[PDB]
């Protein structure tokens, strides 16, 4: 809850001006009001046309004023909101470049965008637009207020009645639709789910058809009559609360309260005439305060968003390929352990693999031995050094990793395959790739190794994940951590990356993410996690003669 | 913009001309109700108040007409928006289940699934939050300046003639504001576009030890910009402050000339301030056309997501049907052409299907494999050449031979929240219980029974029983083994670590006492094995044709693929 005011700290005082810039701005907006008052003030009176010209020359001035004022605060908050968000910016690249690995996997590409793109656009106008528009917002009204309150106070009270009128029919509605309020998101969220249903299985609907259909048809009838019903017994209260705050309600009401008192002389006839001029629409600038504060909320909410990620733990660097899992343990979130005290000693040339069913924390194992997580007890060593103590540009030439998902960075072909090492020569670049079996569709490309990669390209998913295989294969890390859904992510090239990654897989501690079983029984150690723990080690022959847990997985395949 | 007309049904199309005169007539009593604050002020501050008695009464019986009349209109208003949104989201249901597949792009399914949930209460009070709003005060400013043409004709006039340029100012301003938000998101857009890469890569970038240089540039990238856009600012009035100021302006210079013309004795000084005053309610409504500006943008901006809905590319229909007996048509391919853009997936393919006899479609060219059974689903059409069925078209088919012709086994289950029984029997509701029991039997759903506590009767998909993806995809084939289409279509996308699914499908394809074509696009030996002949599709044609003997014989292409497939299958890591 404090986040949200927390990253807006240092604009306390930027954003305070701003507000009484606009404080100032829309009371100069409502000066001319004050002025043509002013003005049938000495015109009754047979003032000379001297005073009316001077009154005419002050009322352009003013309006000059208040444009120059406006003009001069827009581009000065502009200023300061683009320093402040390029500050921020700087900010989230630098969070970004320290966060852990596996901080990414679980928000995925479009919470990331949300964070940095959308999110930091919402500040934007949150600084520069809906906090300006929400101070004019509650100044007009309360200004209006108390000039009017100062023309006369019997007409002030009277614009009252139809304000009482609204804020009555609101009450008595809110309150006779207490539970419809608040199932309305949830049949909304609920309606959205099915319409996405019922896009997705568009070709079942088409080629089976049924009731894929009507299950979507009956439950948007019954939301479009959920609403009827809610809506429906509310147009009389509704129709009546708007025309309660019409302006020509307020119009009559202000002209039957001020014609009596005028012709009665019970008021001078000036005063009358602030009412007219600024009283008619009152109502209407008493409803959009809540637009005004809208947006400050919506703002906000972006504003929290950005502070709870910018509070996001990063990784602590505190203080031939062997790793000793020593008495690890792991949580996503507290209270809730998913790797429960394992113990593993993967030796050098050692090809351990890991086995389990589906939801057995098997991967998340495999990923806190590259450090996407830090482990919350325990500790994982790489060659006897605890990996918290190594920095990243040291464990990850010592703890390399191919997991699915691969991903390219923009540029050449030849960066690619040398991101690990930019100086390695075009000859050695080659070599990797024809050892990761893509060198022939590199050279099928138009300009080679030099042909730019990135987010689009024509690399299929199964040859860019030989292009990352040839990356791996060129940084030439001891350890490996490797996951076989890579094999057959796509089937159509199964066996070239099958090819590349036994090229990958020689003299390397490799740790193997196991999903089918039959290519695992030449491996040198066998982990069987049923629920995040270890229940049987051993080759694949010990397990079979165990005939415990493991022989029902194997019967299975 | 106006979409709005062809969205009512017609039956409330005498309620909208209802609306559409009581709307006038509120206008014109609104404006009646201003331009007789003219004789009310004159007379209130002259001499002799007394008189102003008479012209409040003509005031507060224009009123209470205005209430009728409002009253009236916002009735009307809510029953037209609940029967726009009972009719527009019944329409758009409708249409879609005939758009072609093509259209349905993920933007395009993103905006379909928009316009179908969040329009739900939007609808409802469209025509009565923004028409009736809206309608009042673009009409009130000009209903005033005829209005004003009987207290005088040359100040009617320009009354009137003053209202065009109050709202090319009021558009100008829009147009500004416009521009100005769309450059703002733009440009923090591009500012942005690099941590979204830098984001995006960084396993790659992190597990390469490119963090830090990567790191480095992203952020000299970003302070180079941000000096270049700060350079840049200058002096800009705003859209909004620059519409304040017009009518500010305006305001100022009306009652200056209605000073001039009093000083000068054209009018006496109470109807000068009637005059102002009336020019202030002249001036008003404008106001509250620029206050609509983000509720009509939104609704503007949702009635162009259902009119793309609803104009998305239907599909054709004919008459003529295919033959009743049911037997297995041969299907065939004559210069069919198809392209998802500007890639071609199929260049001139073209074959003959044997009645009866299973066709295996392999090969690197992913799309091309899948595009074949779309085509003969008739899910997409071809862009050139024809697809045939027993001397029968399939554009010219009609839509429920083509949904009786052909059943499919999509890559994905396609299940939904229900029971297993439920999800078998959607392909075929009217079959027998020993004909399901056939088709869960030849799809090995009776494992799965036994391994489920609850036997068919099972909740499973969206809820009960998470099915994994070996379970999902034997009861997509119980599904499509039930429905008794002359035409079966396999597409193999499972999972590779499954072991019984490889022998549901054997026992479809072989053991099925159907007699209907098979078509199937697998990657496994076991599938394809027993394939009578095989197509091998590459670069979007065939390459290969006919039977698994012939071919390996051959030594072809096919050979080639075969003896890669087998070595995959023995793969086994560490190990030759
Ligand atoms: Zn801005």
């Amino acid at each position: 809850a404090e986040a949200g005011s927390r990253l807006l700290a240092p604009l306390k005082k930027p954003l305070i001006v701003s507000g009484v810039l606009q404080a100032l701005i829309t009371l100069i907006e409502l000066a001319p009001f004050v002025l043509l008052v002013e003005l049938a003030r000495l015109l009754l009176g047979g003032a000379e046309a001297e005073r009316l010209w001077t009154l005419g020359l002050t009322a352009v001035s003013l309006i000059g004023l208040g444009a120059v004022l406006a003009a001069a605060m827009t581009l000065w908050l502009h200023r300061v909101d683009a320093r402040f968000a390029h500050e921020l910016r700087g900010r989230l690249l630098t969070k970004l470049s320290r966060l852990p690995l596996g901080w990414f996997t679980r928000r995925g590409s479009a919470s990331t965008k949300q964070l940095v793109q959308d999110d930091t656009l919402a500040l934007h106008y949150l600084i520069t637009h809906a906090i300006p528009d929400a101070v004019a917002a509650v100044v007009a009204p309360v200004a209006v207020l108390v000039y009017l309150f100062v023309a006369d106070w019997r007409v002030a009270l009277v614009l009252f009645i139809p304000v009482l009128v609204y804020l009555v029919l609101m009450s008595v509605m809110t309150i006779q639709s207490g539970s419809k309020i608040a199932q309305a998101p949830r049949w909304a969220e609920r309606m959205g789910g099915e319409a996405g249903a019922f896009l997705e299985g568009q070709p079942v609907i088409r080629i089976f058809g049924g009731a894929a259909a009507s299950r979507f048809r009956r439950r948007l009838d019954d939301y479009i009559d959920f609403l009827v019903s809610w809506q429906r017994p509310f147009v009389g209260k509704k129709t009546l609360m708007d025309l309660v705050t019409r302006p020509a309600t307020f119009l009559w009401i202000i002209l039957v309260a001020g014609v009596p008192l005028v012709v009665t002389g019970r008021m001078d006839p000036v005063n009358l005439l602030p009412f007219l001029l600024l009283g008619t629409t009152f109502g209407a600038r008493l409803l959009g305060i809540g637009y005004g504060l809208s947006g400050i909320q919506t703002g906000m909410l972006a504003a929290r968003r950005i502070q709870t990620v910018l509070d996001e733990p990063e990784l602590v660097v505190r203080d031939p390929g062997t790793v000793e899992l020593d008495r690890v343990s792991f949580e996503y979130r507290p209270g809730v352990p998913v790797i429960r005290d394992v113990t593993l000693t993967l030796r050098p040339g050692t090809v351990t693999a890991l086995v389990g069913p589906s939801g057995s924390g098997k991967s998340t194992l495999a990923a806190l031995v590259a450090r996407f997580h830090d482990v919350t007890q325990g500790a994982i060593r790489v060659d006897g050094r605890d990996i918290r103590t190594l920095t990243a540009d040291e464990l990850y030439r010592r703890v390399g990793f191919v997991l699915q998902d691969a991903q390219l960075v923009h540029g050449s072909v030849a960066e690619n395959i040398a991101l690990a090492e930019p100086d390695a020569g075009l000859e050695r670049i080659r070599t990797a790739a024809r050892d990761a079996q893509i060198h022939d569709r590199i050279t099928r490309m138009p300009d080679g190794y030099d042909s730019v990669l990135g987010a689009g390209s024509a690399l299929s998913g199964g040859e860019r994940q030989r292009v990352t295989i040839a990356r791996a294969i060129l940084a030439d890390t001891p350890v490996l951590v490797l996951d076989e859904a890579t094999a057959f992510a796509d089937p159509e090239s199964e066996y070239l990356v099958q090819q590349a990654i036994n090229r990958l897989t020689r003299d390397r501690t490799v740790l193997v993410i196991a999903h089918r079983l039959h290519t695992i029984t030449h491996a040198d150690q066998i982990v069987v996690l049923d629920d995040g723990r270890i229940v049987e080690v051993g080759t694949h022959d010990e397990l079979l003669a165990a005939g415990g847990r493991y022989r029902g997985l194997w019967d299975s395949g | 913009i106006r979409t709005l007309l062809r969205l009512v049904p017609a039956e409330k199309r005498g309620a909208v001309a209802g609306y559409a005169v009581l709307t006038l007539l509120s206008v014109l009593l609104r404006a009646v109700g201003a331009v007789l604050l003219i004789p009310l002020l004159a007379a209130l501050f002259s001499d002799t108040p007394s008189d102003a008695w008479l012209w409040l009464g003509w005031l507060t019986a224009v009123t209470l007409a205005g209430w009728v009349t409002d009253t009236n209109t916002a009735r009307l208003g809510f029953d037209l928006g609940f029967a726009v949104l009972s009719r527009t989201q019944h329409d758009m249901a409708d249409r879609l289940p005939n758009v072609a597949m093509s259209w349905f792009t993920p933007d395009n399914t993103a905006t379909a699934r928009q316009a179908i949930a969040a329009t739900g209460p939007e609808l409802a009070g469209l025509v009565v939050n923004l028409l009736t709003p809206l309608i009042g005060a673009a009409l009130l400013p000009a209903a005033i300046g005829v209005a004003l043409l009987f207290v005088s004709v040359p100040l009617g006039l320009a009354a009137l003639a003053g209202v065009a340029v109050l709202f090319g100012a009021l558009a100008l301003s829009g147009r500004l504001s416009r521009a100005a938000d769309k450059v703002a998101g733009e440009t923090n857009s591009a500012f942005t576009e690099r941590i979204i890469e830098f984001a995006r890569t960084q396993q790659a970038l992190r597990a390469a030890r490119r963090v830090e240089p990567a790191r480095s540039q992203v952020g000299s990238a970003l302070a180079a910009q941000h000096g270049a856009g700060l350079r840049l600012l200058t002096m800009q009035i705003p859209g909004q402050v620059l519409f304040s100021l017009a009518g500010q302006v305006a305001l100022i210079g009306f009652a200056g000339m209605a000073v001039w013309l009093t000083v000068r004795g054209q009018l006496g000084v109470p109807e000068a301030i009637a005059l102002i005053v009336v020019l202030v309610r002249y001036l008003e409504p404008f106001a509250a056309i620029a206050d609509l500006a983000p509720a009509l943008e939104t609704t503007r901006a949702t009635l162009n997501r259902i009119q793309a809905v609803l104009d998305a590319p239907t599909l054709p229909a004919g008459r003529r049907r295919l033959d009743r007996t049911g037997a297995a048509p041969s299907i065939e391919f004559d210069d069919v052409r198809f392209s998802y853009g500007d890639e071609v997936v199929l260049d001139g393919v073209s074959f003959t299907l044997r009645p009866g006899n299973t066709t295996a479609i392999v090969g690197p060219s992913g799309s091309g494999k899948t595009t074949i059974l779309s085509l003969i689903a008739g899910l997409q059409q071809p862009a050139s050449g024809r697809v045939l069925l027993d001397g029968v078209d399939v554009t010219t088919l009609d839509p429920e031979a083509r949904r009786a012709a052909v059943s499919v086994v999509f890559q994905h289950p396609y299940l939904f929240d229900g029971t297993l029984r439920d999800n078998v029997l959607v392909g075929d509701p009217e079959a027998d219980p020993d004909d399901v029991t056939a088709a869960m039997r030849l799809a090995r759903v009776d494992e799965l029974l036994d391994r489920l506590p609850d036997g068919d009767a099972t909740v499973v998909g969206e809820g009960g029983t998470a099915l994994s993806g070996g379970e999902r995809q034997r009861v997509s084939i119980a599904r499509a083994l039930l429905k008794p289409a002359p035409v079966l279509l396999v597409d193999e996308a499972t999972s590779a670590l499954d072991n019984a699914n490889e022998a549901a499908v054997v026992d479809a394809l072989t053991a099925d006492p159907r007699p209907r074509t098979r078509v199937i696009v697998a990657h496994r030996l076991a599938s394809i094995r027993h394939a009578d002949r095989v197509l091998f599709v590459e670069a979007g044609r065939v390459v290969e044709d006919g039977a698994i003997d012939e071919l390996l014989a051959a030594g072809g292409r096919f050979a080639q693929f075969w003896a890669q497939q087998q070595a995959a299958s023995e793969w086994a890591i560490g190990s030759t």
